[PDB]
DNA sequence: GTGACTACAAAAAAGC
RNA sequence: UAGACGAACGGCGCGUCUUUAAACCAUGCGUCGGGAGCGCGGCGGGUUCAGGAUGAACGGCAAUGCUGCUCAGCUUUUUUG
DNA sequence: TAGTCAC
C-alpha cells in the first residue's frame, strides 16, 4: 500500500507519537 | 538456511546455529547498535525478549499469532527479575523504588 | 607408536589435503607455511615478514596466497624451485663464460646469489648466447640496473620460473595488475569438475606436465599395445621387447569410479583410448576427473559479449542462457554420505529393526524387511534411512535432513564383526 | 512498572520479610521415593509446590482449594512458577563477615578502621585478638592483641578487662563507634594538613562515610547474621540414571554451611570449652565464605577433583556470566540468511523473496489466515496441507505479504544504513533479488555476500518499520549532507551517454514542439540520439508561493536531454541539464529536487532515472577493446630523452661530480617529468581523438572513445588508472618506502618486463595486508568511540543557552579548503546575526539556518557568527534541541528524544574502511594585507622585522573575506604593509629555515660587557668566517664557573651607557642565550631591527590517540601566567626555568629540559596563555589553560583535517557532540560540597551550584576547573554502575555502589538493554513520558 | 625511591 | 478367585490381612480424576483456657456431604569464505 | 616488564 510518509512528516510531523497512537488504534 | 520454528538447545532456551541441525541466524551487537540508531524501540524489546529466550511469551505469542493477535506482554521480562533475585540473594538490598 | 600416530593425525601443520581439483590437491601439497608449533601467531606477526623481501625472486612466488588475516605466510614455491641438502632453496640458472650461455645448469643456493649478477630471460640471444644489446638490464642486490655484456656471468632458465604452478596457468598474465592475478589464483584453487569436461581454448602448456604429474589420471606406467578397454578397468599387452624377462604378464588397471572426496565432491576415471592402438611408457591412457586426454580442463568456454543490459549485469552480475543450462554444460554431481551408528545403552542394545511403533507404511515401502533402503531407489527430504528403535522403543531411524534430496548409490554396513550378522549384513 | 532504581545493605529483618521460611536439614530428596523432605533444603512449605495446583500429599486437587494453604502439608496450592522466585533464608548461630569487603582492594571495613585487614583476618579466623577497651588509660578500642596479652592483661585488670573475638566482636565494635565525630574530625584534619599522598586516602574516607551516613544503612547490616537462600530451581538438580543427581555446586555449598550451622548448635546446646567453640566458628567461617565465593581465599573446593566449583561470583562475573552474553550476542528465530542479486525492475521500497523461506517463514503467519478462513480445520491439519503447498496457500500468501514489512542488513553492520526494511515482492528462485540503487548504501557488491533477514511480530514493529526503516524514509546521508541514492555506475553511464553532441548526424537541425514525439524520432531511428535540435518546452517555477507558475520557450539543446525533461518534475530549471551531466552533477540534481519539490518526487524521479539510464545504456551499447587504447606515439620518444639525461647524470657520479644522493633526486625528478610529459599527452591524445566533417571542412570535437567516457564521466576509474593502464605507470617506492631508481617504462597494454612486475607485485601486497589487518582496529575503535557517549539523549528543547564564541570558516594556510556557508549549514544561531553595516541585523538570534539565511550571508561577505553547539549547553544529563542543530536524516529541526550520540558515533566509525593505518612566503591571490598581533619594529632599511614570534599575516579580499593566513617565523623581515592591496604573486617575508636570528630593538653601539671572554663568548675566529666572532656557549658547553651570570651584551649609545627600552622597561643589555652565533667584533653601531646573533637551530592511529588524549613524546610547555618571562636557575640536570608575572603570586618556575629547543628570551612579554616552547600539544594545558572552546576547535580541525586528507566528509556536529562527553568531569577548587578536589561530575557540580546560590544565598558553594579524562577511562568513571558492570569488574563497583546508597537514574542505554526494559530514547522515549505523564500523576 | 599487584559466516578434529 | 485397609473421596496400580482393621512407611505407598461462585454443616488441623497427660470451648481455613440462586549440548584448536 | 598502587 502506501510507502512513504512524507505527508505525515509536513503535517503532523513526528516519528514516535505517531507511531504510538497509530499503534493503540489500529489495536482495536 | 532458513529457520522459523525449531527446537531449542538444553542448557539454553535458544536455537542452535548453522545450516546443519536447523539452526538459528545469529544476530550479533553492532546491528544492535544499528537499530537503536533508530528510533525503533519496541522491536528490539520483542527481539530481546521473546524472540530468543523467553519460552511461556514464545508460546503465549505463538498462541496469540494463531488467533488473530499481534499483542506483546506489557510487563518487566522475567530475566530481570531471577537476575535481581541474585542481587537479593547475596547481602543486597535491590528494589524498584520509583514507580 | 601412539606418539607417532597423534603427530601424524592431529598437529595443526597435519592439514587436511584438498580433493576437489588437481590443482588444487598440487598447490595443497607444494604449499609452503611458517606457521606451526615453533613459528609465530597470527595476531603477533610483523610486517616485515609480511611483505616479500626483494631476494624472494626466483623461489618464492609472489602470487599464490589465500587472503585474509593469514596473508603472505601460506605462499608456495616457484615451479623450477628445488631443496637445498640443508634445508634450503636453491635454484637453477644458466652460466655464461663470456658472451655465450653455456647450456649447462648451474644450482644455486640464495645467499650465494649475494655477490653475482644474474641476466634475464627477456634479453634476446643472437644464436649462441651472444646478447643482441651489450647494454643490458641485470640485477645485482635488491636492485636493477644496466650492465655491460661482460659483466654479467650468470643467464636465468626461461620466464617461468618467477611464479608458481598455481599461477602459471593464468594467461595472457603479462598485463594484468597483481591483485586481480592474486584473485583469479584462489578461485582457481577453488575450481570445481564436470560431468564432462572440455578442453581450454587458451592455455599454457604445462596442463600436460601437471595432469601427468599427478595421479588423479590414469598414466600408463610400461610400454606396449592396448588389448582389453572396460568402463571400469584397462587391459594392456605390454611389449615384449619393453618387459622385462621372467614376468611375461600383462597390464591392468582398475580404473577408481564415483567415490566421495573430502570436499564433498565426485571423483571418476573416464577412459579414453579404444583397441587396436599403440601406446608408450610415462603416457595418459585414461583421463580423470576435469581432464581430458591427459590435458587439464577445469571449466567450459563460452561465447561471451561486454555490453550493459539492463541492469542485470549492475555491478559484477552475469547472464547465462536457458540454452546452455538445457543443454547442461555445467551440472554437477555432489556426494553425500550419512553415517547412522547403534549405541548400547542401559535400557538394552539398539536394534535397527523394521517394525517401528508410530509409523507409516509408504515410508516402509521403500525400505526392505529389515529397515534399510535398497540401493539404486530415490528418496526425498524427511525420509527414513534405517530403522532405528531405542528399548518401550524409541524411534531413532535416521532420516533424510531437508533439502538435500538424490538417490541411494552406495551402502557400506560394519559392525564389531565378532558378534553375528543380519540378513542385510 | 518503575523508572528507577536504588541499590544499598539488606538489614536482617527485612531478609527475613523476603524469606518464607527456615531451613533445617540438607535433605533435599529421600531414597526409595523421589519426593523432597519438608524441613529440608527442598522444602514446598517454604518455596513452593513442585506438582502444580497440589500439596503433596494431594489431598487438596486443584478445584476445591485453590490458593489455600494444606492442613497436612504446609504449602499453598499454587502454580509451580512461584517456585522459580519463592525463597527462604538460614539463621547463623553468629554473625559473619560480608568476605567482599575484606577481599576488595578498597577494603571498606578496613578503610572505615583505618586499619589493614591483616590483623582483621587474624581476629577473623581467631589467631589475634580485638580489645575492647581492655583497660581505660594503657590502650584504646581499635588495638591488636594476643592471647598471652590477653592473659597478662586479664591478670593485669580482670575487672575491667575484655575483649571479645570473632566476626561478633567487629560487629561490636563498629556498632559501638559512631560516625560524626569522624566526620568533623576528619574535615578539620582535611581542612589543615599538608601531606598529600594520605590525603587522597582520607578524603576517600570521609566521603565514603559522609555518604553512608545519608544512605541511613548500617554498618552492622554489613556483617550478615542471616544468609539468604535461592530458589531451589536455581540449583538445578534433574534426577540422573539410578537416582543420582547433576549436583549443582550451589547445593553442595548449603549442604556444607548448614551442617556447620548444625554442628555449632550442638556445641552451644552443651556449653562447650572455648577451645571447641573457636575452632567451630573459624570452620564455619571458611565454610560461609567458600559459599559466598570459594577460591578467593582458601581454595577449598572439596566437591570434585581437583577442579573448581562455581560458587556464587561465577554466575555474576566471567565470561560466563550470562549479561553481557545473553543480552549481548545472541542466535534469534524467524530469519533466513541467502545470498543475493539484482531485481532491476522494483519499486525503490520493495525486495525480492524466493518462495521457500517467504512460505517456510511465513507459516505461523498462514495457520492464523488459515484458520481463519477455517479452511483447515486443526493445527496438524493445516501443517499437512501446507506440507503439499497447494494453489491456495500462494494466494493467501500473497494477500498477508502485502502489509507485512521486513528487515535487511549485511553482516558487517558498519553504520545507520546497515539496516533497512521493504514491503515483500514474492519471486521465483533462491536468490534475493536487491533494489540497485540502495546497492550502493550497503557498500555490498555481488562477489558473493550474504545477507540475513528478519521479520517483526508486533503491529507496533510493523508501524514504526514504516515510519522508519522505510529506505524511502532514509535518503539523505545520516553521517554528513547527501543522498545515498547516488546514481550507480552503469546508470551514469547511460545519462552521460545521453548528453552528448556530434556535429553532424542524422535528424538535425529541425525544431520540435516538444520531447513527446522528440523520441518518437529516435524511437523511429530517423535521428541521432544526440543532435542541436531546437525545441520549445515548458517548466515551472516555484516563486509563487505555494503555486509553480508555467512558462516556455524554443530552445536549442539535444535529443537526450528532451528525454530527460520527459521524465523531470514540475519545479525545475532547464538549464541543470543543458550541459555535460556528470556523476557529480547528477547528485546535485536529486539535492536540488530534495530542496524543493520534497520526497516522494524526489524517490520517484531517482526510480525513473534508473529504469532510464538502463534501458537506453542497454539500447546504446559501449564495450572497451583493445583497439580504444590507443598508444601516444611520442611517449617512447620521451624515455628516450629521459634515459639519455639519466645516462648524463650517471656520468656526473661517474666522473666524481655528484654523489649517489643527488645523483639519485635528480633521476627520479626527471623520471616524474617525464611521466607528467607522457601523461599529458596521453590525455590530450585521447581528449580530442574525434575530428569530424560538418558541410565539408573537419573540425575537432570532444572525443567518443569508450574508456574517454568512463574518465570523463565520473562512472569509475580516475586519471591515475588510465595513465597506468595507457601510459608511463610511473615509477613506485621499495617495501621500505624509498622510491627504487628504474622506472617502469612500459604499460599494461603492452608486455611488462618480469623484473618491472616483481618489483610491482610487493607494492600491491602492502596495500592487500593493510586493508586485510584494517578490519580489526577500526570496528574496535567503533567500540570505545560508542562505549563513551552511550547514551547522549535529547531531554528538551531549548535551555535558553547563548554561549559558544565565533564558529569561522578555517583557511588552511593557502586557499580555503571549506567556506562559512557550509560549515555553518544545519546549524541554529546562539547570537543575532549583525551585517557588517552598521546595525542593519540580518537573522534574528535563536532562529534556525537551513538554506535561505545562509543564502542571505554570501551577498552580505558576512564572515564570522557563532551558533549554538553542545558544549555551550547547560542543561542535565541531556541536550537541547536548539542547542545541538538540524537532524541530519531529515530537512527539518530534530524532534524530542532522538539518541544523537550513538549516531554520531557510527558515523564517526564507518569510514574507518576508507582509511589506512599507515626562508620566504609569496601571496597567490589578490586582497589586502592584514597581520594579527601586530608587534613589530622598523628596521634601518625602513622596512618592518617582527619582534614577537606569535605574530601571523592574512590575506583578506577587499570585500572583508578573508582568503590566506600564514604563522609569521621569528626573525622574519617585511617587504609590505598591512592594507595594501596587492595582488598574489608578490613576495612579503624573508627568513633563513635552518637558522633563526636575534635582533635588537634599539640602535647605538654595542659595549660588549656582562660577559666573560673566553668563558661565556669565545672569540672563535674561524677560516671561513675570518673575523673574531662572539658565540656564547652553553652552561654545560662553556666552564660551568664562567656561565654563571647568564651573558648580556650591552648595547650601548654614543655615551657607552646602557641605554633602557625609553622609560619602559628594562635596558637594552639583552641576555644571550647558547650558542649566540655574533659576528660583531667590538662596539659596532648596530641600529634598530638588525640581527644580533643568529642561532644555528598514521591518520588512524592519529584519530585514535588524539581521543585518548595521549601525551606525546614532546608536551610543549606554555606560559599559563601573564607578565615578563625569564630564566631559572641551573639544576643537576634539566635547568629550571622561572617566569616573572607584572603582578600576583610571580615567582613561579618549572622544570624544563635544555637539550630540546628553548625559543625563548628575557625580553618576551608572554601574555596568559602563550606557548614557551614548540612541538605537540597535549590537551590537558590546551583544556586547563585557554578554555574549553579553544581545544575543542584544536581537535576537530585536527580530525577533519585527517579525512580531507582521506577525501571524506562528515559534519562537524558529530565529531563534536562527543566531545562534549569527552569533558565530562571535573575538580573542585574552593569547596562547600565535596571535600577539596573531588573530580567527578561537573554536571552534577554545576547543578548543585545553581540550586544552592538561589537557595543558600550568600554561600560561595564550589569553584570548579572542568578537567579531561581518557575516552577509556571516561567510560571506566560512568556513574552508571550497571553500565561499568556490563563488562569489567563487577564485584568491585556493586560492592562501591552499595555501600554509598546508590540510586541509578536509569538515563542511559546499556543499562535499558541489559535489564531489557524499554529504552527511554527511541519511542519508547515518548511511551516512558507518557506513562509518566498519565500514570504516576 | 622502590618493591608489589596488575595491564563476522561455513568446514574439520579433540576433549570431554 | 474375591473382599478389607494402607495421610479426606473415588478409579487404577503396588504392599498387607482373610470376615481383622489392622500390618507397612512415616510432609503417614504410587498414578489419575473431580464445574465454579455464593449459603448450611462440619473430616482434618490449629488457638485459648483449664486440668495435672487429660478435658472444655473456639472459628482463619477446610474432607466426605446438603437446600436454593447465578454463571460459560558445551569448550578448545585448525581451515575456507 | 612497565603502569599504577602501596610501602
Ligand atoms: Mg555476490
Ligand atoms: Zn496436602
Ligand atoms: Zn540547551
Amino acid at each position: 500500500a502506501r510507502v512513504t510518509v512524507q505527508d505525515a512528516v509536513e503535517k503532523i510531523g513526528n516519528r514516535f507519537d505517531l507511531v504510538l497512537v497509530a499503534a493503540r488504534r489500529a489495536r482495536q | 538456511h532458513a529457520r522459523s520454528t525449531g527446537s531449542y538447545s538444553l542448557v539454553t532456551q535458544q536455537p542452535l546455529g548453522g545450516k546443519a541441525q536447523f539452526g538459528g541466524q545469529r544476530f550479533g551487537e553492532m546491528e544492535v547498535w544499528a537499530l537503536e540508531a533508530y528510533g525503533a524501540a519496541y522491536t528490539l524489546q520483542e527481539m530481546l525478549t521473546v524472540k530468543s529466550d523467553d519460552v511461556n511469551g514464545r508460546t503465549k505469542m505463538y498462541k496469540n499469532i494463531v488467533d488473530g493477535n499481534h499483542q506483546m506482554e506489557p510487563g518487566m521480562p522475567e530475566s530481570f527479575n531471577v537476575l535481581l533475585k541474585e542481587i537479593r540473594s547475596l547481602g543486597i538490598n535491590i528494589e524498584l523504588e520509583d514507580e | 607408536s601412539a606418539a607417532v600416530k597423534e603427530f601424524f593425525g592431529s598437529s595443526q601443520l597435519s592439514q587436511f589435503m584438498d580433493q576437489n581439483n588437481p590443482l588444487s590437491e598440487i598447490t595443497h601439497k607444494r604449499r609452503i607455511s611458517a606457521l606451526g608449533p615453533g613459528g609465530l601467531t597470527r595476531e603477533r606477526a610483523g610486517f616485515e615478514v609480511r611483505d616479500v623481501h626483494p631476494t624472494h625472486y626466483g623461489r618464492v612466488c609472489p602470487i599464490e596466497t589465500p587472503e585474509g588475516p593469514n596473508i603472505g605466510l601460506i605462499n608456495s614455491l616457484s615451479v623450477y624451485a628445488q631443496t637445498n641438502e640443508y634445508g634450503f632453496l636453491e635454484t637453477p640458472y644458466r652460466k655464461v663464460t663470456d658472451g655465450v650461455v653455456t647450456d649447462e645448469i648451474h644450482y644455486l643456493s640464495a645467499i650465494e646469489e649475494g655477490n653475482y649478477v644474474i641476466a634475464q630471460a627477456n634479453s634476446n640471444l643472437d644464436e649462441e648466447g651472444h646478447f643482441v644489446e651489450d647494454l643490458v638490464t641485470c640485477r645485482s642486490k635488491g636492485e636493477s640496473s644496466l650492465f655491460s655484456r661482460d659483466q654479467v656471468d650468470y643467464m636465468d632458465v626461461s620466464t617461468q620460473q618467477v611464479v608458481s604452478v598455481g599461477a602459471s596457468l593464468i594467461p595472457f598474465l603479462e598485463h594484468d595488475d597483481a591483485n586481480r592475478a592474486l584473485m583469479g589464483a584462489n578461485m582457481q584453487r577453488q575450481a570445481v569438475p564436470t560431468l564432462r569436461a572440455d578442453k581450454p581454448l587458451v592455455g599454457t602448456g604445462m596442463e600436460r606436465a601437471v595432469a601427468v604429474d599427478s595421479g588423479v589420471t590414469a598414466v600408463a606406467k610400461r610400454g606396449g599395445v592396448v588389448q582389453y578397454v572396460d568402463a571400469s578397468r584397462i587391459v594392456i599387452k605390454v611389449n615384449e621387447d619393453e618387459m622385462y624377462p621372467g614376468e611375461a604378464g600383462i597390464d591392468i588397471y582398475n580404473l577408481t569410479k564415483y567415490t566421495r572426496s573430502n570436499q564433498n565432491t565426485c571423483i571418476n576415471q573416464m577412459p579414453c583410448v579404444s583397441l587396436g592402438e599403440p601406446v608408450e611408457r610415462g603416457d595418459v591412457l585414461a583421463d580423470g576427473p576435469s581432464t581430458d586426454l591427459g590435458e587439464l580442463a577445469l571449466g567450459q568456454n563460452m561465447r561471451v559479449a561486454f555490453m550493459p543490459w539492463n541492469g542485470y549485469n549492475f555491478e559484477d552480475s552475469i547472464l547465462v542462457s536457458e540454452r546452455v543450462v538445457q543443454e547442461d554444460r555445467f551440472t554437477t554431481i555432489h556426494i553425500q554420505e550419512l553415517a547412522c551408528v547403534s549405541r548400547d545403552t542401559k535400557l538394552g542394545p539398539e536394534e535397527i529393526t523394521a517394525d517401528i511403533p508410530n509409523v507409516g507404511e509408504a515410508a516402509l515401502s521403500k525400505l526392505d524387511e529389515s529397515g534399510i533402503v535398497y540401493i539404486g531407489a530415490e528418496v526425498t527430504g524427511g525420509d527414513i534411512l534405517v530403522g532405528k528403535v531405542t528399548p518401550d522403543v524409541k524411534d531413532s531411524s535416521l532420516r533424510v535432513p531437508n533439502g538435500v534430496s538424490g538417490t541411494v548409490i552406495d551402502v557400506q554396513v560394519f559392525t564389531r564383526d565378532g558378534v553375528e550378522k543380519d540378513k542385510r549384513a | 512498572e518503575f523508572d528507577a532504581i536504588k541499590i544499598a545493605l539488606a538489614s536482617p529483618d527485612m531478609i527475613r520479610s523476603w524469606s518464607f521460611g527456615e531451613v533445617k536439614k540438607p535433605e533435599t530428596i529421600n531414597y526409595r521415593t523421589f519426593k523432597p523432605e519438608r524441613d529440608g533444603l527442598f522444602c514446598a512449605r517454604i518455596f513452593g509446590p513442585v506438582k502444580d495446583y497440589e500439596c503433596l500429599c494431594g489431598k487438596y486437587k486443584r478445584l476445591k482449594h485453590r490458593g489455600v494453604i494444606c492442613e497436612k502439608c504446609g504449602v499453598e496450592v499454587t502454580q509451580t512458577k512461584v517456585r522459580r522466585e519463592r525463597m527462604g533464608h538460614i539463621e547463623l548461630a553468629s554473625p559473619t563477615a560480608h568476605i567482599w569487603f575484606l577481599k576488595s582492594l578498597p577494603s571498606r571495613i578496613g578503610l572505615l578502621l583505618d586499619m589493614p585487614l591483616r590483623d582483621i583476618e587474624r581476629v577473623l579466623y581467631f589467631e589475634s585478638y580485638v580489645v575492647i577497651e581492655g583497660g581505660m588509660t594503657n590502650l584504646e578500642r581499635q588495638q591488636i592483641l594476643t592471647e598471652e596479652q590477653y592473659l597478662d592483661a586479664l591478670e593485669e585488670f580482670g575487672d575491667e578487662f575484655d575483649a571479645k573475638m570473632g566476626a561478633e566482636a567487629i560487629q561490636a565494635l563498629l556498632k559501638s563507634m559512631d560516625l560524626e565525630q569522624e566526620c568533623e574530625q576528619l574535615r578539620e584534619e582535611l581542612n589543615e594538613t599538608n601531606s598529600e599522598t594520605k590525603r587522597k586516602k582520607l578524603t576517600k574516607r570521609i566521603k565514603l562515610l559522609e555518604a553512608f551516613v545519608q544512605s541511613g544503612n548500617k554498618p552492622e547490616w554489613m556483617i550478615l547474621t542471616v544468609l539468604p537462600v535461592l530458589p531451589p530451581d536455581l540449583r538445578p538438580l534433574v534426577p540422573l540414571d539410578g537416582g543420582r543427581f547433576a549436583t549443582s555446586d550451589l547445593n553442595d555449598l548449603y549442604r556444607r554451611v548448614i551442617n556447620r550451622n548444625n554442628r555449632l548448635k550442638r556445641l552451644l546446646d552443651l556449653a562447650a570449652p572455648d577451645i571447641i567453640v573457636r575452632n567451630e566458628k573459624r570452620m564455619l567461617q571458611e565454610a560461609v565464605d567458600a559459599l559466598l565465593d570459594n577460591g578467593r581465599r582458601g581454595r577449598a573446593i572439596t566437591g570434585s577433583n581437583k577442579r573448581p566449583l562455581k560458587s556464587l561470583a561465577d554466575m555474576i562475573k566471567g565470561k560466563q556470566g550470562r549479561f553481557r552474553q545473553n543480552l549481548l550476542g545472541k542466535r534469534v528465530d524467524y530469519s533466513g540468511r541467502s545470498v543475493i542479486t539484482v531485481g532491476p525492475y522494483l519499486r525503490l521500497h520493495q525486495c525480492g523473496l524466493p518462495k521457500k523461506m517467504a512460505l517456510e517463514l511465513f507459516k505461523p503467519f498462514i495457520y492464523g489466515k488459515l484458520e481463519l478462513r477455517g479452511l483447515a480445520t486443526t493445527i496438524k491439519a493445516a501443517k499437512k496441507m501446507v506440507e503439499r503447498e497447494e494453489a491456495v496457500v500462494w494466494d493467501i500468501l500473497d494477500e498477508v505479504i502485502r502489509e507485512h514489512p521486513v528487515l535487511l542488513n549485511r553482516a558487517p553492520t558498519l553504520h545507520r544504513l546497515g539496516i533497512q526494511a521493504f514491503e515483500p515482492v514474492l519471486i521465483e528462485g533462491k536468490a534475493i533479488q536487491l533494489h540497485p540503487l540502495v546497492c550502493a548504501a550497503y557498500n555490498a557488491d555481488f562477489d558473493g555476500d550474504q545477507m540475513a533477514v528478519h521479520v517483526p511480530l508486533t503491529l507496533e514493529a510493523q508501524l514504526e518499520a514504516r515510519a522508519l526503516m522505510m529506505s524511502t524514509n532514509n535518503i539523505l546521508s545520516p553521517a554528513n549532507g547527501e543522498p545515498i541514492i547516488v546514481p550507480s555506475q552503469d546508470v551514469v553511464l547511460g545519462l552521460y551517454y545521453m548528453t552528448r553532441d556530434c556535429v553532424n548526424a542524422k535528424g538535425e537541425g529541425m525544431v520540435l514542439t516538444g520531447p513527446k514525439e522528440a523520441e518518437r524520432l529516435y524511437r523511429s531511428g530517423l535521428a541521432s540520439l544526440h543532435a542541436r535540435v531546437k525545441v520549445r518546452i515548458t517548466e515551472y517555477e516555484k516563486d509563487a508561493n505555494g503555486e509553480l507558475v508555467a512558462k516556455t520557450s524554443l530552445k536549442d539543446t539535444t535529443v537526450g536531454r528532451a528525454i530527460l525533461w520527459m521524465i523531470v518534475p514540475k519545479g525545475l530549471p532547464y538549464s541543470i541539464v543543458n550541459q555535460a551531466l556528470g556523476k557529480k552533477a547528477i547528485s546535485k540534481m536529486l539535492n536540488t529536487c530534495y530542496r524543493i519539490l520534497g520526497l516522494k518526487p524526489t524517490v520517484i524521479f531517482a526510480d525513473q532515472i534508473m529504469y532510464t539510464g538502463f534501458a537506453y545504456a542497454a539500447r546504446s551499447g559501449a564495450s572497451v577493446g583493445i583497439d580504444d587504447m590507443v598508444i601516444p606515439e611520442k611517449k617512447h620518444e620521451i624515455i628516450s630523452e629521459a634515459e639519455a639525461e639519466v645516462a648524463e647524470i650517471q656520468e656526473q657520479f661517474q666522473s666524481g661530480l655528484v654523489t649517489a644522493g643527488e645523483r639519485y633526486n635528480k633521476v627520479i625528478d626527471i623520471w616524474a617529468a617525464a611521466n607528467d610529459r607522457v601523461s599529458k599527452a596521453m590525455m590530450d591524445n585521447l581528449q580530442t581523438e574525434t575530428v569530424i566533417n560538418r558541410d565539408g571542412q573537419e573540425e575537432k570535437q570532444v572525443s567518443f572513445n569508450s574508456i574517454y567516457m568512463m574518465a570523463d564521466s565520473g562512472a569509475r576509474g580516475s586519471a591515475a588508472q588510465i595513465r597506468q593502464l595507457a601510459g608511463m605507470r610511473g615509477l613506485m617506492a621499495k617495501p621500505d618506502g624509498s622510491i627504487i631508481e628504474t622506472p617502469i617504462t612500459a604499460n599494461f597494454r603492452e608486455g611488462l618486463n618480469v623484473l618491472q612486475y616483481f618489483i610491482s607485485t610487493h607494492g600491491a601486497r602492502k596495500g592487500l595486508a593493510d586493508t586485510a589487518l584494517k578490519t580489526a582496529n577500526s570496528g574496535y575503535l567503533t567500540r570505545r568511540l560508542v562505549d563513551v557517549a552511550q547514551d547522549l539523549v535529547v531531554t528538551e528543547d531549548d535551555c535558553g543557552t547563548h554561549e559558544g564564541i565565533m564558529m569561522t570558516p578555517v583557511i588552511e594556510g593557502g586557499d580555503v579548503k571549506e567556506p562559512l556557508r557550509d560549515r555553518v549549514l544545519g546549524r541554529v544561531t546562539a547570537e543575532d546575526v549583525l551585517k557588517p553595516g552598521t546595525a542593519d541585523i540580518l537573522v534574528p538570534r535563536n532562529t534556525l539556518l537551513h538554506e535561505q539565511w545562509c543564502d542571505l550571508l554570501e551577498e552580505n561577505s558576512v564572515d564570522a557568527v557563532k551558533v549554538r553547539s553542545v558544549v555551550s549547553c547547560d542543561t542535565d544529563f541531556g541536550v537541547c534541541a536548539h542547542c545541538y542543530g538540524r537532524d541530519l536524516a531529515r530537512g527539518h529541526i530534530i524532534n524530542k528524544g532522538e539518541a544523537i550520540g550513538v549516531i554520531a558515533a557510527q558515523s564517526i566509525g564507518e569510514p574507518g574502511t576508507q582509511l589506512t593505518m599507515r626562508s620566504s612566503i609569496q601571496v597567490k591571490n589578490k586582497g589586502s594585507i592584514k597581520l594579527s598581533n601586530v608587534k613589530s619594529v622598523v628596521n634601518s632599511s625602513g622596512k618592518l622585522v617582527i619582534t614577537s614570534r606569535n605574530t601571523e599575516l592574512k590575506l583578506i579580499d577587499e570585500f572583508g573575506r578573508t582568503k590566506e593566513s600564514y604563522k609569521v617565523p621569528y626573525g622574519a623581515v617585511l617587504a609590505k604593509g598591512d592594507g595594501e592591496q596587492v595582488a598574489g604573486g608578490e613576495t612579503v617575508a624573508n627568513w633563513d629555515p635552518h637558522t633563526m636570528p636575534v635582533i635588537t630593538e634599539v640602535s647605538g653601539f654595542v659595549r660588549f660587557t656582562d660577559m666573560i671572554d673566553g668563558q661565556t663568548i669565545t672569540r672563535q675566529t674561524d677560516e671561513l668566517t675570518g673575523l673574531s666572532s662572539l658565540v656564547v656557549l652553553d652552561s654545560a658547553e662553556r666552564t660551568a664557573g664562567g656561565k654563571d651570570l647568564r651573558p648580556a651584551l650591552k648595547i650601548v649609545d654614543a655615551q657607552g651607557n646602557d641605554v633602557l627600552i625609553p622609560g619602559t622597561d628594562m635596558p637594552a643589555q639583552y641576555f644571550l642565550p647558547g650558542k649566540a652565533i655574533v659576528q660583531l667584533e667590538d662596539g659596532v653601531q648596530i641600529s634598530s631591527g638588525d640581527t644580533l646573533a643568529r642561532i644555528p637551530q598514521g591518520g588512524l592511529p592519529r584519530v585514535a590517540d588524539l581521543f585518548e588524549a595521549r601525551r606525546p613524546k614532546e608536551p610543549a610547555i606554555l606560559a599559563e601566567i601573564s607578565g615578563i618571562v625569564s630564566f631559572g636557575k641551573e639544576t643537576k640536570g634539566k635547568r629550571r626555568l622561572v617566569i616573572t608575572p607584572v603582578d600576583g603570586s610571580d615567582p613561579y618556575e618549572e622544570m624544563i629540559p635544555k637539550w630540546r629547543q628553548l625559543n625563548v628570551f628575557e625580553g618576551e612579554r608572554v601574555e596568559r596563555g602563550d606557548v614557551i616552547s614548540d612541538g605537540p600539544e597535549a590537551p590537558h594545558d590546551i583544556l586547563r589553560l585557554r578554555g574549553v572552546h579553544a581545544v575543542t576547535r584544536y581537535i576537530v580541525n585536527e580530525v577533519q583535517d585527517v579525512y580531507r586528507l582521506q577525501g571524506v566528509k562528515i559534519n562537524d556536529k558529530h565529531i563534536e557532540v562527543i566531545v562534549r562527553q569527552m569533558l565530562r568531569k571535573a575538580t573542585i577548587v574552593n569547596a562547600g560540597s565535596s571535600d577539596f578536589l573531588e573530580g567527578e561530575q561537573v554536571e552534577y557540580s554545576r547543578v548543585k551550584i545553581a540550586n544552592r546560590e538561589l537557595e543558600a544565598n550568600g554561600k560561595v558553594g564550589a569553584t570548579y576547573s572542568r578537567d579531561l579524562l581518557g575516552i577509556t577511562k571516561a567510560s571506566l568513571a560512568t556513574e552508571s554502575f550497571i553500565s561499568a558492570a556490563s563488562f569489567q569488574e563487577t564485584t568491585r563497583v556493586l560492592t562501591e555502589a552499595a555501600v554509598a546508597g546508590k540510586r541509578d537514574e536509569l538515563r542511559g542505554l546499556k543499562e535499558n538493554v541489559i535489564v531489557g526494559r524499554l529504552i527511554p530514547a527511541g519511542t519508547g522515549y515518548a511511551y516512558h513520558q507518557d506513562r509518566m505523564r498519565r500514570r504516576a500523576a
